[PDB]
């Protein structure tokens, strides 16, 4: 159990246009579930259970 | 003394039988071996069809 609720978050300044573009893009790899298959890719260990 | 022995007889017979830790690989699917370290030689023979 943590003390926080924080996100990371791709940053563009002032994003003129583009952020409604790259959110719904992020929504859409969210959408298909890929996202969790870079985690066992990447994020997984091996001793926590 | 029947405190004692009892539990005395439940920690001979935990300390036989509690776990035994374990890093056995599970296969291809494991992080430890598709991210390798520097000590991981996962190597093979030559010129198979591996």
């Amino acid at each position: 159990k943590v003390f926080a609720s924080t996100g990371y978050g791709i940053a563009i300044q002032k994003d003129s246009g583009w952020k409604r573009q790259v959110d719904l893009a992020i929504l859409q790899l969210f959408g298909d579930g890929e996202m969790e298959e870079l985690e066992a890719l990447w994020l997984t260990g091996i001793c926590h259970n | 003394a029947m405190i004692i022995v009892a539990s005395y007889t439940a920690n001979l017979a935990a300390f036989l039988v509690l776990d035994r830790p374990e890093e056995r690989i599970t296969g291809i699917n494991d992080p430890r071996l598709r991210n390798p370290s520097d000590k991981f030689i996962y190597a093979t023979v030559k010129q198979s069809s591996v």
